[PDB]
RNA sequence: CGGGGAAACCCAGGUGGAGGCCUGUAGCGAUGCUGACGUGCAAAUCGCUCGUAUGAUUUGGGUAUCGGAGCGAAAGACUCA
RNA sequence: GCAAAGAUCUAACGGAGAUAUACUCAACAUGCAACGUUGGAUACUGGAGCGGGGAAGGAUUUCGUGCCAACGGCACUCGUACACGAGUUGUUCGGAAACUGAGCACAACGUUAUAUCGUUUUGUUAGGAAAGUGAAGGUGUGUCGGCGGGACUGGCCAUAACUGAAAAGGGGCAACAGAGAACCUGGGAUUAUAUUCCAAAAAGAAAUUGCAUGUGGGA
RNA sequence: CCCAACUGCAGACCGUACUCAUCACCGCAUCAGGUCCCCAAGCAUAGAAUGCUCUGGUACAUAGAGAAAGGUACACUCAGGGAAGUCGGCAAAAUAGAUGCGUAAGUUCGCAAGAAGCAUUGGCUCUGAGGGCAAACCACAAAUUGCCAACUCAGAACUGCUUACGGCGGGGAAUCCAACUGUAUAAUUAAAACAUAGGUUUGU
RNA sequence: AGUGGUAAUGCGAAACACUUGCCAGGUAACAAAUCAAUCCUCCCACGGUGAGCUUUCUUUUCACCAUAAUCCACCUUGGGCCUUUUUACUUCGCGUUGUUCGGAGCGGGGGCUCAAGAUUGAAAAAUGCAGCUCUGUACUGUCAUUUGUGAGUUCUGCGCAUUAAAGCAAAAACCUGGGGUGU
RNA sequence: AACGUGUCGCGAUGGAUGACUUGGCUUCCUAUUUCGUUGAAGAACGCAGUAAAGUGCGAUAAGUGGUAUCAAUUGCAGAAUCAUUC
C-alpha cells in the first residue's frame, strides 16, 4: 500500500538536471520535487591546480548574479580569482625578478 | 481582448484566459473587476 | 524477423506534410518534398508520368486570378467612359 | 512571510498605505497580528494577553481588522 | 562486380576521421618577424592527451608580439617537457630541449622534432611518438640542412625551416602487445572506422579480386602493378620483392639520390 | 500525445467538423440525389497521419 | 468507504520472537553462502572500526602512550586482536611488563 | 602483522576487490525437441529447453553513407514481407 | 471450427427480452437460453502489475444524455458503436523568443550544354572592399559638486550632433531526454481541465521581469 | 544622473481532452508478434529467482452438457530388467541448496575444480562468543559500576521424519576441429565459417 | 570617495561606484569502485482515536497519527587553509574498510573558510485527516491537536576523478579580478 | 417409408436485357484569344437563418457595385415593394 508517485513536469527522463526528491505535503500526499542543480563552485586556474577558493561561496547562475560581491570575492589582490599563496608567490616574483633585471642591467652598463 | 472588452461593455477585464477549441475556434475566460457585476453584464448583453 | 514483428519496429516518420503542396511528401531529414521539390524555386515535372503532371496542372484547383483576367482579355479590357 | 521584531515597527508597518488589512490570530498561548502589506506578509508575535489586547486597540482604525477564524466548507462554498 | 573496399573509403562517408573530442591541430607558431630577427619566450601551461595521439601535446602561452593579449599555442611536446617550462622560439633561442630553432642555427647531430618541410609550415616531420629527425651536416653554399628521416630516408630542407629540439614523447607504445580485440576496438575508437579488418580472400568474387574459389587462395600473383586501376590494385602494389627479409632490412620509399 | 504545431491542430479540426452526418432537410430538396455523407470517416478505420 | 483488508504481520513477528532466541536458523534452513547471509568484509571492517575505537580511547585517556598506541594501532590492522577482550589482555600484559621495568 | 635467513631472498595469516572471469534475473539472442502450429494467435508465432548477461555490452532521439550503388567481425548478408 | 492468458457463483433491482399453455390438467413432465447495475461469495493480476503518469504514433477514442438498425467473428439492456450536447483556462509547466553538438547548405565563388553540381568548423564563407558598431575628444540641452561676485567659470553625469581609437574571418538553421529555465501547497474548484481554475479574509504564501512615482543616500 | 528599501502598473505567443496498448500505435483486425522513459509495497529466500499477499486493478477474452477412439499439454505414474530401443540416449529420467572434509592426469602455473568422492541439515529447551553508551610532568586493576539496541555464529540435552513446497550442476576416460571473449545466413545451415591478439610482406 | 583582522580572511542601506574601451581567470562543464549515505520507503518500540476477532486464547490484530515553497536567526560531520609549537623521523608519528601522508611543514593548541545537515522562528492551523456531539441542513460544537549503533535508498562526500595504445563535448548566459575611470 | 430425382404453377435470390442519355470519343470552323513581383498557377483555412460533401465566394466571404432583364428563390424559414429606377 506504499504510495508511487509521477513527474509532475513535462519531462519524464531520469538525467542530472531532472532529479527530483520525494517531498510530503501537509495533504498528507507524496510528491516529487524537482532538485535545483548545484554549480561546483568558484576555483583557482586549472593549470595553477583548480582547487576551490576560500571565503567564496558556490552560487550557480541566478544565486550567482543577485547574491553581494563578498560571497564571491575577498578583499586581497585577486580575490575570488588567485589563492593566499598564488597571490603571494605573484608579489615575491615580480619584487625578486625586477630586481635581478635592474642589477643585470647596471652591470651592463658599469662595463 | 482586454482593450476590446472595454471598448465593448465599459467593463475593466482583470484576467483574461484562452484556449483554442478542438474545433480550431478560440475561447477566452475573462474575469471582471470586482466593481463590475458580471451577471449585470450578462443580462445587457443579452446572453443571460 | 522480417515481415509481421519487424512492422512494430517502425517508428516516426519520413515524411510530414509540405508546406507548398500539402502532400505528406516533405522529408524531414533532408528538409525537401518528393512531390513537388519545395524548397527549390521550380516543382518536379516529368514527361514519363504525364498522369502526374496532369494532376497537378493549371486548372485543376480554382484559378482564382485566371478567370478573372480571361474575362478582362475577352472583353478588351472594357473600362467606363 | 517577515517577522516584526517590535512594537515601534509594528505601527510603521500599519501606517504604510498598502497595508490592506490586519489578520488578529488568537493561539492558545500567544497572539499573533499579521498585516497583509503589497509584497509580505508582516507578522507581530506578542506572548502577553494584557499586551495584545492593548495592541489590538491601538491599531488606527483606518486599517480594516480581521479576526482569524475556522471557516466551514458550506460557508466558502460556491 | 561491386567497389571494392579499399575504393570506397575514399568516399568519405562513414570511413573518415573521428574529430570529435580532439583538441585541434598541433603546430608551431606562426613563423613572424619575431622568430626570424629575435625570439619569443613562452609558458607550459598544460600536457593534455588527445584521442587518436599517441604522443603528448603542450599547451605553450605566449604574449601577442603586436597586441595587448596571449596567444595560447598547442604544440606537439617533446620528451621532457613539463608545466612551467620555459620555451623559446626564434632565431636566438638558446639550444635546449624544448625550444624552437632555425636548423641553420644547430649543431650538426642534434636530435631534433617537428621538423618543417617548408619554411613556415609550422612542423611536419617527426612528430609521431618518439620519433626524431637527426641533423647530418649544412650546406652554407646553397642554404640547406641534410636530415635523417624517422624512416631512415635522408632529405634536404633550407635552412630557415624551424625544428624543435628533442624527442616526441610518448615513445615505446607499440613495445606492449594488445592482447585483446576490445583493446584494439578502443584504440580505433577515436582514429576512424578502419577495424576490424576483413581478408579479401574470405570475400566473394563479386566485391574484390581475391574473392571465391573452392579453397580460400588468391589464384593470381598478389603483386599488381602500379598503372593498375582502382579496383584491381589490391594485394602488394609494386612490389620490388616479396617474401622474408634476410641479411638487412633496407630503407623503404621512393629512390630519391638528391 | 501532447505536442503539435498549431497548423497540424487546425488541419484535425476542421477534419472534426467535417466529420458529420448530412443534415435531414438536405434529402428534401427537388432534384436531390445525396442520403448519406460518403466521406465520413472514423478514427480506428481510415488514418489520417498529420 | 469500507475499510482495508487484514493484511496481519502477527504470525511474523511471533516468528521473529522464536528467531530472535535462535530458533529456525541452523544448517537446513540456510540457502544463502555463509558470505552472502553474513559478508566478512563487513564483519571485519565492524572488528577494525572497534579496535580502532578502543585505541583511540586509551590513547585519549592516556592510559597508552603513542608508541604503544602506534605498535597496537598497525598490529590491530595485521588482524593480530581476535575482538576488544583480546586487544584488552594484551594492553594489560603490556603494562604489566612495563611496570616490572619501571 | 608475523616466521625463517650471514646475505640474496623465502614461508605463513589477514586486508584489498582485478577480469572482453564463472553461476544466475532483467535485457540482448536463438541450441534441441527436427515439440506445438503448419487454410496458424502469427505471410516465422508459441512452449519447455538453451547462448550470453561489466562489455568488441543493450537501448531512445538526432545525424551521415545507396541503386552496377550503399553498407557488411564477410552469410552474397542487409538496403521498409 | 470459434480449445494459450486457470473461474465463476448468488440474491435483488432494471429491461419487450416472462413465471408467455387449445381442451384436459395442482405444481415437474408444454417459454428455453442469455444480459446491465448494486450487495454478498469465491478467486485472479502479485509493484519487471489487465497499477499511476509521459515520448513516438493516433486525433476526440475523453465526458454526460439518449439509443440497439449495422459493428465489437457468442451475447449485450453494455461499448473505444450510433445520435445529440459538452470539455483542454499558465508572468513561473513544455516549446519559442534565446545556447551550442553530430551535421545541414542560403549567400559568395567555381563547375556543368543545362544548377536540380561542388566548396561552405582543422577558427569558420567568398581574389575577399560583406563591421553602419563605436573608446577618447570638439559642439548644444538638462541634472550636480566647488570658488568668486538665481546667474557667472575651472570640474561630474545623462541627452543630440562633427569626428574616429578599437573590433580579421557573410546570413541562418539542427537537442520537447545535452546547456538553459522566476511557483508552491490547500480546496466542497468539474459530468469531463488544472503546479493552468479560486478575488478581498483572493485558501493563500512567494519568486521573477519591464517601466514608472514618491521617500532616502550620493553626483 | 546613479543607487537602496519600498510602492504603483503591466507580465504577450503556441501546446494542455484522451490513449500509450493481451482494444486507442504498427502488423488488412479489438491479431498470443513488435514498441523508448519515470514511480515499485509485505512474507519466505542470497534474491527484481520463484511461490503466496495488503493497496490499485480484474474475473475481459463463445459457452453449456460431459470418462468414445485418436490427439495436444508451460501434466503424472508404472512391477522385473536397464539403451537390449534408435543412424544416434532423441525424449525422458537423473544431479541439485548451504556447510565441513576431500579432490587425479595435464598445464601457458593462471587453472583443470563445484574435478571425482564422503559427511551434516528438522523441531524444541538451553549454553557460550562476537557490542554501544554513561559514570571518578608521574602512576592509577573505570582490569568495575550501572543501563541498553540490532543481529550472526558455534556448542549441548531432549524429541521427530512418510526424507515430503518452490528454486537449484549429472559425473568420468578419450579422439577431431577452432587458441580464447566475440561476430554471423531476419524466414531450413551458429559451425570447423568470419573476427581477434600475434606474425610477415608491400607502397609511401 | 571603502573598511577590520598578525594571518586564513571579515564587514552592505543606498561611493565598497562605473567598466560590452581593453585584458585575465572562474561558473555553465561532464568520470569508476569501496565505504558512508539525503529526501523518502519499509520494519521495530511508544501513545491516542476508530475498526476486526473474542465457545477458548490474544495488555491483541488492522487503519491513521500529515506540515509545500519562500524566508529569519544561528550545534554535528567532512574537506581546504591560517597562526603558534616544530629537538616532528638518531639500529617517528597521524589516519582509512581500502591500494596513504609529512621540514615542499606531520601531529598538539587556538583560529579562518567551504560543503552537507541540525536547530530557532515567520509562513502554519486559519490547513489536512480521522473520530465524535448536537440540530435538516454536502448543518453544527468539540477531541486526537514520537524512539531507533534496524533494513533499503546516488541527493551528497566525489576530484587533476575508472579499465585506458579508452583519459571522457561545446556555446549562450553569468561571476570575479587586473587595469583604468571617479581623481 | 425417408432422403433424393424429374416436370408444371407460384414465389425468393440475383441485376442481365430492352427502351432511355444534360456523358464520352472524333472531325471541322470563328477571333481587338495566351498568366505572373500591379504577387500567378498550385496548396491551406474560412464564409449561408438552417449547410457534411460539392459549387460559388473571401472578414464586403453561396457575395458588394453597374447594366440589362421584368416577379422570383424555394426543403423549411425570412422578407420593406407588390414594382418606371430608388
Ligand atoms: N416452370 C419451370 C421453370 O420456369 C422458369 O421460367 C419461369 C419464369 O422465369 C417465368 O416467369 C414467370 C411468369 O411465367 C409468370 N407468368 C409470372 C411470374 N411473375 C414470373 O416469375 C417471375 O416473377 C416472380 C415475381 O413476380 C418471381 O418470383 C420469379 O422469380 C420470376 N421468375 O415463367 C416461367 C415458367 O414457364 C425457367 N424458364 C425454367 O428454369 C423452368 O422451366
Ligand atoms: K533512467
Ligand atoms: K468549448
Ligand atoms: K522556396
Ligand atoms: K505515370
Ligand atoms: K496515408
Ligand atoms: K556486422
Ligand atoms: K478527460
Ligand atoms: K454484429
Ligand atoms: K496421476
Ligand atoms: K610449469
Ligand atoms: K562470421
Ligand atoms: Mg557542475
Ligand atoms: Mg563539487
Ligand atoms: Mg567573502
Ligand atoms: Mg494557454
Ligand atoms: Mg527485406
Ligand atoms: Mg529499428
Ligand atoms: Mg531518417
Ligand atoms: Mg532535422
Ligand atoms: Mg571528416
Ligand atoms: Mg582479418
Ligand atoms: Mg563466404
Ligand atoms: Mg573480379
Ligand atoms: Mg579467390
Ligand atoms: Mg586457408
Ligand atoms: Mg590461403
Ligand atoms: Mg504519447
Ligand atoms: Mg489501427
Ligand atoms: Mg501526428
Ligand atoms: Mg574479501
Ligand atoms: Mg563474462
Ligand atoms: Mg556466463
Ligand atoms: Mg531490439
Ligand atoms: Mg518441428
Ligand atoms: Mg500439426
Ligand atoms: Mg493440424
Ligand atoms: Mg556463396
Ligand atoms: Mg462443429
Ligand atoms: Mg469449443
Ligand atoms: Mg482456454
Ligand atoms: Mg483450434
Ligand atoms: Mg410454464
Ligand atoms: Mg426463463
Ligand atoms: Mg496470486
Ligand atoms: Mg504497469
Ligand atoms: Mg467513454
Ligand atoms: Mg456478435
Ligand atoms: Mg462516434
Ligand atoms: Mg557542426
Ligand atoms: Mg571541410
Ligand atoms: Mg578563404
Ligand atoms: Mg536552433
Ligand atoms: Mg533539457
Ligand atoms: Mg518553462
Ligand atoms: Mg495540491
Ligand atoms: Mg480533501
Ligand atoms: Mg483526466
Ligand atoms: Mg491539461
Ligand atoms: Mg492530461
Ligand atoms: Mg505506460
Ligand atoms: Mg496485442
Ligand atoms: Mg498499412
Ligand atoms: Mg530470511
Ligand atoms: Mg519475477
Ligand atoms: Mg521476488
Ligand atoms: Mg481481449
Ligand atoms: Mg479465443
Ligand atoms: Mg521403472
Ligand atoms: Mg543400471
Ligand atoms: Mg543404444
Ligand atoms: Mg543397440
Ligand atoms: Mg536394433
Ligand atoms: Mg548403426
Ligand atoms: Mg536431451
Ligand atoms: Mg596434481
Ligand atoms: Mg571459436
Ligand atoms: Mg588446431
Ligand atoms: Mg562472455
Ligand atoms: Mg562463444
Ligand atoms: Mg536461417
Ligand atoms: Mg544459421
Ligand atoms: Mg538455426
Ligand atoms: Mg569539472
Ligand atoms: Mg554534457
Ligand atoms: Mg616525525
Ligand atoms: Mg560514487
Ligand atoms: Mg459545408
Ligand atoms: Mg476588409
Ligand atoms: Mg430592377
Ligand atoms: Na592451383
Ligand atoms: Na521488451
Ligand atoms: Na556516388
Ligand atoms: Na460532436
Ligand atoms: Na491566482
Ligand atoms: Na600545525
Ligand atoms: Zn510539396
Amino acid at each position: 500500500s506504499c504510495p508511487r508517485v509521477q513527474y509532475r513536469r513535462r519531462m519524464h527522463y531520469a538525467t542530472r538536471g531532472n532529479r527530483m526528491k520525494m517531498v510530503r505535503t501537509p495533504g498528507n500526499k507524496l510528491v516529487m520535487q524537482k532538485r535545483a542543480k548545484r554549480s561546483q563552485g568558484i576555483h583557482t586556474p586549472w593549470v595553477l591546480g583548480h582547487k576551490r577558493l576560500g571565503g567564496t561561496k558556490a552560487l550557480r547562475h541566478i544565486d550567482a548574479r543577485l547574491a553581494s560581491r563578498h560571497e564571491k570575492s575577498v578583499s586581497r589582490a585577486y580575490g575570488g580569482v588567485l589563492s593566499h599563496d598564488q597571490v603571494r608567490d605573484r608579489v615575491v616574483r615580480a619584487f625578486l625578478v625586477e630586481e635581478q633585471r635592474i642589477v643585470k642591467q647596471a652591470l651592463k652598463e658599469h662595463s | 481582448i482586454k482593450k476590446a472588452m472595454r471598448k465593448l461593455y465599459q467593463v475593466k477585464a482583470v484576467k483574461v484566459n484562452t484556449l483554442i477549441r478542438p474545433d480550431g475556434l478560440k475561447k477566452a475566460y475573462i474575469r471582471l473587476s470586482a466593481a463590475h457585476d458580471a451577471l449585470d453584464t450578462a443580462n445587457k448583453i443579452g446572453l443571460v | 524477423t522480417k515481415g509481421t514483428t519487424s512492422m512494430g519496429q517502425r517508428h516516426g516518420r519520413t515524411h510530414i506534410l509540405c508546406r507548398r503542396c500539402g502532400r505528406n511528401s516533405y522529408h524531414v531529414q533532408w528538409e525537401r518534398c518528393a512531390a513537388c521539390a519545395y524548397p527549390r524555386a521550380s516543382r518536379r515535372r516529368y514527361n514519363w508520368s504525364v498522369k502526374a503532371i496532369k494532376r497537378r496542372r493549371t486548372g485543376t484547383g480554382r484559378c482564382r486570378y485566371l478567370k478573372v483576367v480571361n474575362r478582362r482579355i475577352a472583353n478588351h479590357f472594357k473600362t467606363p467612359k | 512571510p517577515r517577522e516584526i521584531k517590535t512594537l515601534k515597527e509594528f505601527l510603521a508597518i500599519c501606517s504604510r498605505k498598502d497595508a490592506r488589512c490586519v489578520k488578529v490570530k488568537h493561539n492558545p498561548s500567544a497572539t499573533k497580528f499579521k498585516v497583509r502589506c503589497s509584497r509580505y506578509l508582516y507578522t507581530l508575535v506578542v506572548n502577553d494577553k494584557k499586551k495584545a489586547d492593548k495592541i489590538e486597540r491601538s491599531i488606527h482604525p483606518s486599517v480594516k481588522k480581521i479576526a482569524v477564524t475556522a471557516r466551514s466548507h458550506a460557508k466558502t462554498n460556491a | 562486380g561491386k567497389t571494392v573496399l579499399s575504393c570506397r573509403k575514399g568516399n568519405g562517408s562513414v570511413y573518415q576521421v573521428h574529430g570529435h573530442k580532439r583538441l585541434g591541430p598541433a603546430k608551431l607558431r606562426i613563423l613572424d618577424y619575431a622568430e626570424r630577427h629575435g625570439y619569443m619566450r613562452g609558458v607550459v601551461k598544460s600536457i593534455e592527451h588527445e584521442a587518436g595521439r599517441g604522443a603528448a601535446l603542450a599547451r605553450v602561452e605566449f604574449r601577442h608580439p603586436y597586441k595587448f593579449r596571449r596567444v595560447k599555442e598547442l604544440m606537439v611536446a617533446p620528451e621532457g617537457m613539463f608545466t612551467g617550462q620555459s620555451v623559446f622560439c626564434g632565431q636566438k633561442a638558446p639550444l635546449a630541449i624544448g625550444n624552437v630553432l632555425p636548423l641553420g642555427q644547430i649543431t650538426e647531430g642534434c636530435i631534433v622534432c617537428n621538423v618543417e618541410a617548408k619554411p613556415g609550415d609550422r612542423g611536419t616531420l617527426a612528430r609521431a611518438s618518439g620519433d626524431y629527425c637527426i641533423i647530418i651536416s649544412h650546406n652554407h653554399e646553397t642554404g640547406r640542412t641534410r636530415l635523417k628521416l624517422p624512416s631512415g630516408q635522408k632529405k634536404s630542407v633550407p635552412s630557415t625551416s624551424r625544428a624543435m629540439i628533442g624527442i616526441i614523447s610518448g615513445g615505446g607504445r607499440i613495445e606492449k602487445p594488445v592482447l585483446k580485440a576490445g583493446n584494439s576496438f578502443y584504440r580505433f575508437r577515436g582514429k576512424r572506422n578502419c577495424w576490424p579488418k576483413v581478408r579479401g580472400v574470405a570475400r566473394n568474387p563479386v566485391e574484390h579480386p581475391h574473392g571465391g574459389g573452392n579453397h580460400q587462395h588468391i589464384g593470381h600473383p598478389s603483386t599488381v602493378s602500379r598503372h593498375s586501376p582502382p579496383g584491381q590494385k589490391v594485394g602488394l602494389i609494386a612490389a620490388r620483392r616479396t617474401g622474408r627479409i634476410r641479411g638487412g632490412k633496407a630503407v623503404k620509399g621512393a629512390w630519391h639520390p638528391e | 500525445g501532447r505536442f503539435k504545431p498549431l497548423a497540424v491542430k487546425k488541419k484535425y479540426a476542421k477534419k472534426m467538423n467535417q466529420n458529420k452526418p448530412v443534415p435531414y432537410w438536405i434529402r428534401l430538396r427537388t432534384g436531390n440525389r445525396i442520403k448519406w455523407n460518403e466521406k465520413r470517416r472514423h478514427w480506428r478505420r481510415t488514418k489520417l497521419n498529420y | 468507504r469500507k475499510p482495508v483488508k487484514v493484511h496481519s504481520r502477527a504470525r511474523w513477528r511471533k516468528m521473529k520472537e522464536a528467531k530472535d532466541m535462535g530458533r529456525h536458523n541452523g544448517v537446513g534452513r540456510r540457502e544463502g553462502s555463509r558470505e552472502a547471509r553474513m559478508p566478512s568484509k563487513e564483519l571485519w571492517m565492524r572488528r577494525l572500526r572497534i579496535l580502532r575505537r578502543l585505541l583511540r580511547k586509551y590513547r585519549a585517556d592516556k592510559k597508552i602512550d603513542r608508541h604503544v598506541y602506534r605498535d597496537l594501532y598497525m598490529r590491530a590492522k595485521g588482524n593480530v586482536f581476535r575482538n576488544k577482550r583480546n586487544l584488552v589482555e594484551h594492553i594489560h600484559k603490556i603494562k604489566n611488563e612495563k611496570k616490572k621495568e619501571r
